[PDB]
């Protein structure tokens, strides 16, 4: 007496409800079926609208969390943050280890088993040899040579067409590499059949060949960054690498966000509202107004938020950073002045927030334009109107794009040190706890 | 002044109202203000968890927007406070970061008994005392009383320009103090365009809020022009306000006036932005005649700062100083269309670099006062038709000037050809030359520029005699 999804064959088969989108029943099964690539509209279904169900279709291959630290250009960065708005679409890049780069900070930061598909062996053996980063223990192959299946398997558009349905369930992040030979009719029947939520396609090609492009945006989605070799050949390349750390947030913080995550996230799809982002609901909560139980919703969201920024763990892992920079200069920027302050009581760091003052503002920073500090914490600094001093380091503990534009702002001062050859910008992102899948024992 | 995130406004079709706050909420505001007066040697920050204990599901918006605008105001202007400290909190920090940064509990304790031993003192009280002039940690000694009216008048007022801090542009119109209210938009020099249009007699003006580059500095000085504005008997407000897909549209009008406070002009501590006006009068007062003190407008309406006065007429300066590309060339097609004077100067250091005008331009440094003037020395006036000067110039009025010389002006390419044939035919006599240059345009007085002098070598002088 409860909805259910299965996979079988390249399809999901689904039971116990009828209003399951792209669903159609088939009257020899008795059961509604829907192509696998269905997977996320099924699964959106039933969680927007509170349907409880069990999942049967889904047999992740256990996959660890990985924390390589990718370092990525800015306008890789960029890349990465347009893709992951939909984390379901593709991108464009002059150079083809740009492409992997970003699909290798991509993967990164998913820690979902991965199928990487090349056209032709060669590649697949360069994927894999990059994908050495992750630790070869969890790379693999899955082609004609061999079958093993590894949290990242690398294959091509040939072995994966003839094993599309032995495929189809056991990926959640799916990567098309030179994605424009996806269109054909039977390299279709991979993205079709396998649950995968997440996909992404690189390619260099334009959007007029012959309209199947077309085909693309319903299985992997829409061009959503574009770069031509000819616009980096004009500019000059930045001086400096962004890489991405993700920070678990500890048991107990863990503990209690799941807390006020619960009562924030039962109300809003209690209410079945679809929020774009997060900042939304400090003024949809109020312009609505009319609503008891809309206020103990914001009090757990901003405790959430709260529970989430002040992360025991982030500052951890600024300590690590920091002794792996005792030499260079630093700018660490949140926006959250309590951490500002925080941040200052621990490590000693002159701290530059909004309430302070224009003299010890600028002592502050003649202090870190001569050797008198080698850091500083603040939330004030990457404004339009001041100028900061040059920096070996930055660091944005905040890690979101709710001010993107920031990074690009603390981009801009960083300049590499005396004996190394290009800058850094850290951002510490957080996800997880722990705990994300088994040691796959099985088979 | 409010934050954008605890904005309390009416979400409509396709307006957006601010929920103002009135009479109706004294007895809540009231409340908010006794527990700043009572708790006087309470750290401020048990004060503002207090005041936020009052929040329940139907006040939030409001008793949060309280908190905000009283904590400004007592922080700002009405409150003294004492730090619970024996030490000087910025001494202490100075001296714990100008002791590297630490990356561990141990050097971290090293620092602290360095600094404790210096201050004579613990550890715990140096690290207390570090942050002890944070408002939250300061000891609330003063509080001047508040009348909840003043409180609720400022919220609206605060939440009234947040709004306005997030539009796009926005237009109004003032009954009276026009001149007061056009120096503050001058002073505060956010980009404008007046029309004397939909209405007579009335000059509607606009001013965009929401730019791309810059738009939090003048973001934050656009609300600044609102209550010169509301100063006035009587205004209509629109303004264009959006972060969404689409936009929305608010209107407020001078009825609501008792819902904000009453505010003289303030006028104190600056020279209003007329470094120009007010110094560089005096540098162009010893070329020409000046008044800083200028109101004028054409058959459209253009704010003039300066004015030069010229004896056929006057020439108006404007020095405003934001400024874009985009929003530049509107205001400039303007002035040339009309025909009126109306020099501009700009900031080319400060906005953002992107394509100079072909025709009228002026770019700014640190020291600009010449690379405008270059462009302003320039007045031209009514340079743009200009009769020929040949012959005619008033010849039967007075012929008084009429000796100078006779006859037609001579070509480069010809005067290149009689140098050429001057400079190789070897003359040496005054008769010598003559001879030459008499082929082609005879005159005496016209060796004026090949380089010869005529000089007489002999006993005496050059006689003369009457024709
Ligand atoms: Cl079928
Ligand atoms: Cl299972």
């Amino acid at each position: 007496m409860i909805a259910e999804i299965y996979y079988e064959r390249g399809t999901i088969v689904v039971k116990g409800d009828a209003h399951v989108p792209h669903a159609k029943f088939d009257s020899r099964s008795g059961t509604y079926r829907a192509l696998a690539f269905r997977y996320r509209d099924i699964i959106e279904y039933f969680e927007s609208n509170g349907i409880e169900f069990v999942d049967n279709a889904a047999d992740p291959i256990p996959t660890p969390y990985f924390d390589a630290e990718i370092s990525l250009r800015d306008y890789q960065e960029k890349a990465l943050e347009r893709w992951l708005v939909d984390k379901r679409g593709c991108i464009v890049l002059p150079t083809g280890s740009g492409k992997t780069h970003v699909a290798m900070a991509a993967i990164n930061e998913l820690s979902t088993p991965t199928l990487i598909v090349v056209p032709t062996l060669a590649l697949a053996e360069q994927w894999k040899e990059r994908l050495g980063i992750f630790g070869e223990e969890y790379v693999g192959e899955f082609s004609g040579r061999i079958k093993e299946l590894k949290p990242l398997t690398v294959s091509t558009y040939d072995s994966a067409y003839v094993n599309a349905e032995k495929l189809g369930n056991r990926f959640m992040l799916l990567i098309f590499d030179e994605v424009h030979h996806l269109p054909a009719e039977s390299y279709v029947q991979i993205a079709q059949m396998s649950i995968a939520p997440f996909r992404l396609g690189l390619t260099a090609t334009f959007e007029r060949e012959d309209g199947r492009h077309e085909i693309l945006k319903e299985v992997v989605g829409g061009k959503v960054f574009e770069l031509f070799p000819d616009s980096l050949a004009g500019k000059h390349l930045a001086k400096y690498t962004i890489k991405r750390i993700f920070v678990p947030l500890a048991e107990d913080e863990r503990v209690e966000y799941e807390k006020r995550e619960k009562v924030y996230k039962q109300f809003l799809r209690a209410r079945g509202i679809t929020l774009r982002r997060a900042e939304d609901f400090n003024k949809i909560v109020m312009a609505s107004g009319y609503d008891e139980r809309a206020y103990e919703a914001l009090r757990a969201w901003e405790e959430a938020r709260r529970i989430a920024f002040n992360s025991k763990n982030k500052i951890r892992k600024l300590r690590e950073i920091l002794e792996r920079h005792r030499k260079d200069k630093i700018i660490i920027f949140t926006r959250h002045n309590e951490l500002v302050y925080r941040i200052s009581k621990v490590f000693l760091i002159p701290a530059i927030t909004h309430r302070t003052s224009r003299e010890e503002r600028e002592e502050i920073l003649e202090g870190f334009r001569t050797g008198r500090f080698r850091a500083i914490v603040s939330s004030q600094v990457l404004d339009e109107g001041i100028d900061v001093p040059d920096a070996n380091v930055g660091v944005i503990m905040s890690g979101s794009g709710s001010a993107r534009e920031y990074i690009q702002r603390l981009g801009r001062i960083l300049r590499p040190s005396k004996g190394k050859k290009e800058a850094v910008l850290y951002e510490l992102i957080s996800r997880g706890t722990g705990e994300v899948n088994t040691a796959r024992r099985r088979k | 002044m409010l934050p954008k995130e605890l904005l309390d406004v009416r979400r409509a079709k396709g307006r957006i109202f601010p929920k103002f706050a009135d009479e109706r909420d004294y007895e809540l505001a009231e409340k908010v203000i006794e527990i700043f007066k009572k708790g006087l040697g309470k750290k401020y920050g048990n004060l503002m968890k207090q005041a936020r204990k009052l929040e329940n599901a139907k006040n939030f918006k409001k008793v949060r927007g309280f908190i905000r605008v009283l904590e400004n105001h007592c922080i700002e202007k009405s409150c003294a406070f004492d730090v619970d400290s024996e030490l000087e909190p910025r001494k202490v920090r100075m001296l714990l970061f100008e002791h590297g940064f630490v990356t561990s509990k141990k050097e971290r304790d090293r620092v602290l008994e360095y600094v404790a031993r210096y201050f004579s003192t613990t550890p715990e009280t140096v690290e207390r005392a570090m942050y002890a002039d944070r408002e939250e940690e300061l000891i609330l000694t003063k509080f001047r009383p508040l009348t909840p009216d003043n409180l609720i008048k400022l919220y609206n007022l605060s939440l009234l320009q947040t709004t306005l801090f997030n539009a796009l542009r926005l237009t109004f119109w003032a009954s009276d103090r026009h001149k007061e209210i056009f120096r503050s938009i001058k002073r505060l020099g956010l980009m404008y365009e007046l029309y004397e249009d939909s209405g007579r007699l009335m000059v509607e003006v606009t001013g965009a809020a929401t730019l791309l580059k810059m738009t939090r500095k003048y973001g934050v000085s656009f609300a600044k022009l609102i209550p010169w504005i509301l100063r006035a008997k009587n205004w209509f407000i629109r303004a264009e306000i959006s972060d969404f897909d689409r936009l929305y549209i608010m209107e407020i009008d001078d009825r609501i006036r008792d819902l904000f406070p009453d505010v003289e002009e303030r006028l104190s501590y600056d020279s209003t932005l007329e470094e120009e006006f007010a110094r560089k009068m005096q540098m162009l007062g010893y070329e020409v005649e000046r008044e800083p003190d200028v109101v004028k407008a054409g058959k459209y309406a253009f704010i003039p700062d300066f004015a030069v006065n010229l004896g056929d007429k006057k020439v108006y300066i404007e020095i405003a100083g934001f400024w874009t590309d985009e929003y530049l060339r509107k205001k400039a097609e303007k002035i040339k269309s009309s025909s009126i004077p109306l020099i501009l100067i700009a900031r080319e250091d400060f906005g953002d670099g992107g394509a100079n005008v072909k025709d009228v331009i002026l770019f700014s440094r640190k020291i600009p006062y010449g690379e405008v003037i270059k462009a302003l020395k320039r007045y031209k006036p009514e340079k743009k038709v200009e009769g020929d000067v040949v012959e005619l110039e008033n010849f039967a009025e007075v012929p008084s000037e009429y000796v100078i010389a006779g006859k037609y002006a001579v070509r480069r390419e010809i005067f290149e050809e009689i140098k050429r044939e001057i400079e190789v035919s070897n003359p040496s006599t005054l008769e010598d030359i003559k001879a030459i240059l008499k082929k082609y345009g005879l005159g005496e007085s016209a060796i004026r520029a090949f380089g010869y002098r005529v000089r007489w070598i002999g006993l005496g002088e050059a006689v003369i005699e009457r024709t």
